[PDB]
């Protein structure tokens, strides 16, 4: 099967319409929630420009490419992937009309280029070098969370967000590879979310109150078996020779009492007293008669620890894995400043904070253990990836449409490349910019024409970056509202839109192959 | 999972319960027009009262099963 | 959809209509499921077994849907049921008619976010005036009458005809013994059906009630250590082997001699280790039995899966089949072990009493289990209704009289504000109205005869409908001043959780 | 059973519909072809070799279009996109006017005379390039690296590629015809960075030897290439069983080393420190050399040791019992094994039989290596055509419209029946001047008109169409250039295809 002269372009642009149309109410606080039950046949609550692409069982080849293109944007920005979907179908709308008038796509693609770098010239003009103060970091974190979840949930979470990124400035890191551990607490209300500087251990040491308050924690993150499986083999599994299998039994019970006695020599090796604590995090279960005997020695011994916690506790606190408890100095182990066993739900959740090195900060959300807990998981994830860009750049800009009409004023009125061939592509380019402020306010009730004439005048009047209030439908100045975008984010959505627009525009045949 | 509700569900229960009452209507009387009952058994079964015949029915209406279970009680 | 992509089950018609239409049909069976009921719901199951019930949590788990809007809300109805008792009937029927009103705002041309934020302002303002509609409290939970006054509404929410005898009997079976200062059994209140002795002869038996027949003599002491075993004792029968019907009967006699001395030592080692009662989830051996009578150890002939797990929780034992001579790793907890004849059946009675560690178990006696397993559903939410985790439960008007008390406030509050959220606050007061309109249609009159009066009476708190003639023609029934009460907490979550579900399911278009 | 015009038209409809989307793939400004797999996979390319191998073809003429693209790929690798464009309108325009008149043989001989008139016109339009100037070679490579539009560090890889191919210009057939690129070797390095590297003498090896098994460094001693017989003697001078017994251990091993030490004494005559052995290599033979103070090398493929023989310009000896400096290791020779990254890379410089220098590239990663390499891969195509023909033809429609006119006065001069395929081929040349007007976006009817008008005055000597600016531009000023050799063989392949499918009137089983 082949796709000829008109149809190969037409399927590409028509699919970009309804993709943009369904993904309309997903950006900003006007952006509505979405569910998939047709991506995996499960009750799923999902919101992102990229994540909704990855879950839906799409067969149109353009949206499959955009899921690849916005992935490169989602690796840096997160949110803004749903910003990229809106501008593509609008950009394809104006240029198709010129092709509907009869025009080469390449001369418009030629006009797509010089229109872009004038906007890229305008991005240096419109960037606003603000400080990376916490309240300035709050306003970025407010508009990132209210895009995905409620504002009442956002402001509780915004308290926990902006403090961890100030902790990664202690490590002088502009990006976020650690301090991004999302831990989830068994609750029924997701209204609560706690911030722990160190880690959160998810277990509670079957005989409790061994040592629940440890002021001097010398951590051992190991996985030593004390409930050891005892097998008699002659073939690698159970065999028929009853004479042979009997002689191995006498050494099997000598392994359990071996690992109990090794704990006693290690406590006197590290601490020397009971005033200084000692914490054993075992990835496996521990004997409760050992948990009675270790509790009297001044040892708390946490059991059945998660294997994901096993590496991260070694990074921030410390403590390496063994299968013995041999005499080790505190140099071989790590340290934590404070250990407290917290309880909420059917499991005890031991808090472990103020590490040997506070390198990873655990974001502990509470919730009803639903997809709502999953929906607040990726919301704060994209909340952290947005303010990741804030530590990257120096210029935090009022967004939400403030730059969008400000570009299109300079593009249409001032021909950058006054030769008429490229200004045709400028007209499609500047009209592509209008789609984000005009339709979200039109969704809010004040239609698109009242919003555009207000924000074009006021920005041309003031020069102050008036944005759009997505909760009234009328333009309000985003500098005081706190709906802001980064200099890192706004470049890439301009970058990722243009390159993926031109190549699908410059096709003429889509042939079945392979 | 299927469901049916309302009056067109309810009247469907009624006329289902009428037909089993159309059967036993004079079985306490000695008379009527007989049914020997053959099942996948393949065996001949008659009766003099309806209660033995009601033990033979695998009812297909669960509302009609309730009238059975009270009558079997 | 124009292209090969975009797999979705919602859209312009389907999100506006069919999501609400799916939530309509689930709420269609719950029109009469809270408060006075003439409504009954026969179900054949995934087990394909005939049951009738009036608890939606039994119905909705039998119900399946591909609509995620219809699927999500029944989890929030469970969240109220996990927190408070009855009112899980209310969460679906309130949010169901709530969303139907939201369609009408979408008929006009209102934005969805205006409809989203409209009930949210209405949800907060109603939660402000709601503790001002607290009319009483459980001042004495030790009193039988004040406890039974709360329970008559939740039993009515399963059946009006058994609301008064059971509310006494539950207080006679003592949820009253809990101070509720962090004291509430969830499985030591577990209702025990005893077949026979018809449903008004249902009785009271504090501590753990076991229907299974007591075999052997009674325990040596009531302070006995309780040994709870999965299958210690066996029973022998076999058939034709690899070569049919084995070559002799001598080894059959040789295996039978050691089998008796095995179970001789099993009852002996339990007697040696201190436990004077054995719990057998398997059957009873005859050779095990006649040594157990001389050892004065009480035996249970058989136990199910639920019998062992309550014993492993309450006593604190470990359930495992003993193919070895058993030792005590079970740590018997109950200091009083009785045998009682409940329903003329040998009933194992375990018992201990503590301040915040007591046990008090509901037992029922009725001539039909298929009747009595629905009567216990009237008991199931009623016991959890006592879990407000407070003594003074801040009692509000029962029956639904608070709904018209609230609806006067909310549409007045909806008139004062401006906006397009302005209309959804007024529609929120209409959402209180739909439930007594659906109940009065089971009472036997039209809704407009009823709902005119309950708005016209005044801020009163008392005026409502039951299922009497006073419910029908005057529409005035003292569902506050005749032993009909509800608590603040069950009313608080059921409005809250129905709101957060309906706001959630309204935004989605995919 | 297929016959008649229907095979002929089916040859037309297949060969046309291939060249339709691929002429939009032409130009440095192009249009990507989209390929939807039935699994939903997407291909967005311009290169026809990836296109033709991926697409499903059912007409064996469309399979033959791949075969003439395999013809252009194995000789060059470039222009395979372009050979299928020209062959379409040869059989599209001429055929149906003339095969309703049914003369196949005349259009064949018309296709014959379309070829040689293009050849003389190539010599009319192409000025010679300097094969002794880098900057004359530079702008043509710069015309090729902008096709993929990669000039991150491909611009410095321009000088690396030209200082390889111009150096390895040595190839004989009796009159020294040089079109070789296999004598050159790129360096595939994860470490280091591109810019502070340069071409080194000899032929540099990266394919198997990545380790200092030769030496660490060598200034004086020679390289030894051994295809000679190094299989030891089991008996006295006999081939008995090998050592598997203690009784076989004591007698045989005295004669095992005895064959080897005679060879080793022959090699020490030229004084090496490095000996590589490929055929006949034994485990004992390469470790008595360890006792003879020469680290010995095996496990190398034969194409390495053709390069290593060209790295020193010496003949690989098949004589085991006498080796000379005039046999292996011509001249003094140099061997340099240095650390680039973490691995010690063998360079063999000082190639006697001089002028042998190869490519040294090193990306900061293998991905950074591989992206610059593809531009240098296209760059070594160009200089090989510069070695093949040292004349440069202007790109764009300057070459095409000049030849498209010369067929017309040839058609007016010959004025037989063949005059009608000349004007048809004259329009078949213009499709690449046609498709650049869609590759820019301009009015195609005006630009083809004015390009005829510039032939009236300027004869389209260097004023052809640009698909970049949409105007008829000086190819001298804009630097769009290519050798005559890549233009000829592209046209020569399209002549071969048009004669081929003209013979095809029957497709039977």
């Amino acid at each position: 099967e082949v796709a000829r002269a008109q149809a190969a372009l037409a399927v590409n642009i028509s699919a970009a319409r309804g993709l943009q149309d369904v993904l309309r109410t997903n950006l900003g606080p006007k952006g509505t929630m979405k569910m998939l039950v047709s991506g995996a046949g499960d009750i799923k609550l999902t919101k992102d420009g990229n994540v909704l692409l990855h879950e839906m069982q799409i067969q149109h080849p353009t949206a499959s490419l955009i899921a690849k293109v916005a992935t490169a944007q989602d690796d840096i920005t997160g949110d803004g992937t749903t910003s990229n979907v809106l501008i593509i179908g609008e950009l394809l709308k104006q240029a198709d009309l010129y092709i509907s008038e009869g025009l080469h796509p390449r001369i418009i693609t030629e006009g797509f280029e010089a229109a872009k770098e004038k906007a890229l010239q305008f991005l240096e003009e419109v960037k606003v070098s603000r400080e990376m103060d916490r309240e300035t970091l709050i306003d970025v974190a407010r508009t990132s969370l209210r895009t995905k979840v409620h504002a009442e949930l956002a402001d509780v979470l915004t308290e926990a967000v902006v403090d961890s990124i100030l902790a990664i400035k202690k490590q002088d890191e502009p990006i976020d590879l650690f301090m991004i551990e999302i831990m989830e607490m068994k609750h029924k209300s997701e209204t609560d979310t706690s911030l722990i500087r160190g880690l959160v251990l998810d277990h509670g040491a079957r005989h409790p109150d061994m040592k629940k308050r440890v002021e001097d924690a010398y951590i051992l993150t190991c996985n030593v078996s004390l409930e050891y499986e005892k097998t008699e083999v002659n073939s690698g599994f159970f065999y028929k020779s009853a004479e042979e299998r009997e002689k191995l039994v006498k050494a099997e019970r000598k392994f359990i009492e071996d690992r109990v006695k090794k704990i006693i020599e290690l406590k006197r090796k590290v601490c020397g007293d009971s005033d200084k604590g000692f914490v054993v995090i075992n990835q496996k279960g521990i004997d409760p008669f050992s948990l009675d005997a270790l509790s009297k020695e001044g040892i708390v011994a946490l059991r059945r620890a998660k294997r994901r916690n096993m590496e991260r506790l070694t990074l921030a606190c410390g403590g390496v894995a063994l299968n013995s408890f041999d005499d080790l100095s505190p140099d071989c182990l790590g340290h934590a400043g404070l250990v407290y066993e917290y309880t909420l739900g059917e499991e005890k959740f031991t808090f472990i904070e103020k590490c040997n090195n506070p390198r990873s900060v655990t974001l502990l959300i509470k919730g009803p253990n639903k997809h709502t807990l999953t929906q607040i998981k990726d919301a704060v994830r994209d909340g952290l990836r947005a303010v990741k860009n804030a530590i990257d750049d120096g210029c935090v800009v009022p967004g939400a449409g403030a730059v969008e009409v400000a570009m299109a004023e300079a593009l249409i009125k001032h021909k950058p490349s006054v030769k008429g061939r490229a200004q045709l592509g400028v007209q499609a380019f500047a009209d592509a910019l209008l789609i984000i402020p005009k339709v979200l306010a039109q969704n809010s009730g004040f239609d698109l024409q009242e919003t555009l004439v207000k924000i074009q005048a006021e920005h041309s009047e003031s020069g102050q970056l008036v944005g759009v209030d997505l909760n009234t439908g009328e333009p309000m100045v985003a500098a005081e509202v706190g709906v802001w975008d980064n200099y890192c984010v706004k470049k890439q959505l301009l970058h990722s839109c243009t390159v993926i627009a031109t190549n699908i525009l410059l096709v003429d045949e889509i042939m079945r192959a392979g | 999972t299927d469901s049916s509700q309302g009056i067109p569900q309810l009247v469907s229960n009624i006329s289902a319960c009428q037909v089993i009452a159309e059967a036993v209507r004079t079985t306490l009387g000695p008379r009527g027009m007989d049914k020997l009952i053959v099942d996948g058994r393949g065996k001949a079964t008659i009766s003099n009262d309806g209660a033995t015949i009601l033990k033979l029915l695998d009812v297909v209406h669960p509302a009609a099963k309730t009238l059975v279970d009270i009558a079997k009680s | 959809m124009l292209k090969e992509g975009a797999k979705h089950f919602s859209g312009l018609e389907e999100a506006v209509y069919r999501n609400i239409q799916a939530c309509k049909e689930l709420a269609q069976t719950t029109r009469t499921a809270y408060g006075p009921n003439g409504m009954n719901k026969m179900v054949i199951n995934h087990l394909e077994k005939l049951f009738v019930t009036n608890d939606a949590a039994t119905i909705l788990r039998e119900l399946e849907v591909q609509h995620p809007a219809a699927k999500m809300i029944v989890m929030a109805s469970h969240m109220q049921e996990q927190e408070v008792g009855d009112g899980t009937n209310f969460v679906l029927v309130f949010a169901g008619a709530l969303l139907e009103l939201a369609e009408e705002l979408l008929r006009i041309g209102l934005s969805v976010s205006e409809v989203i934020e409209g009930y949210e302002i209405a949800c907060r303002k109603a939660h402000e005036i709601l503790p001002n509609l607290v009319c009483c409290s459980a001042k004495n939970l030790r009193d039988i009458d004040e406890v039974s006054s709360l329970l008559r509404t939740s039993i009515m929410s399963k059946q009006y005809g058994n609301e008064v005898f059971l509310a006494k009997l539950i207080a006679q079976a003592c949820v009253s013994i809990f101070p509720d200062s962090g004291h509430f059994n969830v499985d030591n209140i577990r209702v025990c059906k005893i077949l026979g002795s018809g449903i008004s002869s249902s009785s009271v038996l504090h501590g753990m009630v076991f229907k299974k027949e007591t075999e052997g003599d009674v325990t040596s002491v009531k302070d006995a250590k309780i040994a709870v075993y999965s299958c210690p004792f066996d029973g022998m029968i076999t058939e034709t082997k690899g070569t049919v019907l084995i070559k002799t009967a001598e080894e059959l006699m040789n295996f039978s001699k050691g089998e008796e001395n095995l179970m001789d030592a099993q009852v002996k080692a339990i007697a040696d280790t201190g436990a004077n009662v054995v719990v057998t989830g398997g059957k009873v051996a005859d050779m095990a039995l006649h040594y157990a009578n001389k050892y004065n150890i009480m035996l249970v002939r058989l136990n199910s899966k639920w019998d062992l797990r309550r014993l492993c929780k309450t006593v604190g034992a470990t359930a495992l089949p003993r193919l070895t001579p058993p030792v005590l790793e079970e740590m018997g907890h109950c200091d009083s072990v009785y045998l009682s004849e409940v329903g003329d059946t040998q009933v194992v009675v375990f018992k201990h009493e503590k301040e915040d560690g007591a046990i008090s178990t509901i037992v029922l006696r009725g001539s039909t289990d298929n009747l009595m397993d629905d009567i216990e559903r009237a008991v199931d939410d009623g016991v959890n209704t006592f879990k407000v985790l407070t003594r003074d439960k801040r009692l509000v008007p029962g029956g639904g009289a608070t709904e018209i008390e609230l609806a006067k406030q909310i549409t007045s509050y909806g008139e004062t504000c401006p906006g397009l959220e302005q209309y959804a606050i007024k529609k929120f007061a209409e959402a209180f109205e739909a439930i007594p309109r659906a109940l009065a249609e089971n009472s036997g009159v039209k809704a407009n005869e009823v709902i005119s009066k309950l708005y016209a009476v005044h801020q009163e708190g008392n005026k409502n409908v039951g299922l009497d003639i006073e419910a029908e023609v005057p529409a005035v029934k003292d569902m506050l001043e005749a032993g009909i009460l509800d608590t603040y907490l069950g009313k608080y979550w059921a409005i809250k959780l129905a709101t957060n579900a309906a706001v959630t399911v309204l935004r989605v278009d995919q | 059973r297929e016959s008649g015009r229907k095979v002929q038209s089916g040859n037309i409809n297949a060969a046309k519909t291939i060249a339709d989307i691929i002429r939009t793939c032409l130009g440095p400004k192009s249009m990507m072809k989209m390929l939807l797999d039935p699994m939903g996979g997407i291909v967005m390319t311009n290169d026809g070799n990836a296109i033709l191998r991926e697409i499903q073809v059912q007409h064996p003429a469309a399979k033959s279009m791949i075969e003439i693209s395999r013809t252009q790929d194995e000789e060059v690798g470039d222009g395979t996109t372009s050979v299928i464009i020209l062959a379409g309108e040869m059989l599209s325009v001429a055929e149906h006017f003339l095969e309703q008149q049914m003369h196949p043989t005349v259009v064949i001989s018309a296709y014959r005379k379309a070829l040689d008139d293009m050849i003389s016109t190539l010599k009319k339009i192409s000025i010679p390039v300097d094969i002794s100037d880098s900057d004359m070679m530079l702008n043509i490579i710069n015309s090729s690296i902008t096709t993929k539009a990669i000039s991150r560090w491909s611009s410095l890889a321009c000088n690396i590629a030209l200082d390889a191919v111009k150096m390895v210009q040595f190839e004989e057939n009796g009159r020294k015809e040089i079109d070789i690129k296999k004598y050159a070797r790129v360096e595939k390095i994860p470490g280091g960075i591109i810019e502070d590297s340069c071409v080194l003498r000899g032929v540099m090896i990266n394919k198997d030897v990545t380790h200092p098994r030769m030496r660490r460094y060598i200034k004086n001693p020679r390289i030894v290439l051994l295809d000679s017989s190094l299989e030891y003697k089991k008996g006295e001078s006999q081939t008995d069983i090998e050592i598997t017994r203690e009784e076989d251990f004591t007698r045989i091993l005295q004669m095992e080393e005895e064959y080897i030490q005679q060879l080793c004494e022959d090699i020490i005559q030229l004084k090496p420190d490095v000996v590589i052995t490929e055929k006949g290599i034994s485990d004992l033979a390469q470790h008595y050399l360890m006792r003879a103070n020469i680290t010995a090398i095996r496990r190398v493929r034969k194409t390495d040791n053709n390069r290593i023989a060209r790295a020193c310009g010496a003949r690989i000896v098949s004589r085991p019992e006498e080796l000379r400096e005039d046999d292996v290791g011509t001249g003094a020779g140099l061997l340099e094994i240095k650390k680039i990254g973490d691995e010690y890379f063998t360079f063999i410089t000082d190639c006697k039989d001089p002028k042998a220098c190869t490519i040294l590239l090193r990306g900061a990663s293998k991905e950074i290596l591989s992206e610059v390499e593809r531009n240098l891969q296209d760059a070594m195509q160009v200089c090989r055509n510069v070695l093949l023909d040292p004349q440069l033809v202007p790109g764009g429609g300057a070459s095409e419209m000049a030849v498209a006119h010369a067929l017309t006065e040839k058609s007016k001069a010959m004025t037989g029946v063949e005059q009608w395929p000349y004007r048809a081929v004259a329009q078949a040349l213009e499709v690449i001047p046609r498709t650049l007007i869609q590759n820019c976006g301009a009015s195609t009817i005006r630009l083809l008109t004015s390009l005829r008008a510039k032939h009236t005055q300027e004869n389209c000597e260097t004023w052809g169409v640009n698909g970049e600016t949409g105007t008829l531009v000086d190819m001298k000023e804009l630097g769009i250039w290519e050798p005559l050799a890549v233009k000829l063989q592209t046209y020569k392949t399209a002549v071969e295809t048009a004669v081929l499918l003209l013979r095809i009137d029957d497709i039977v089983s």
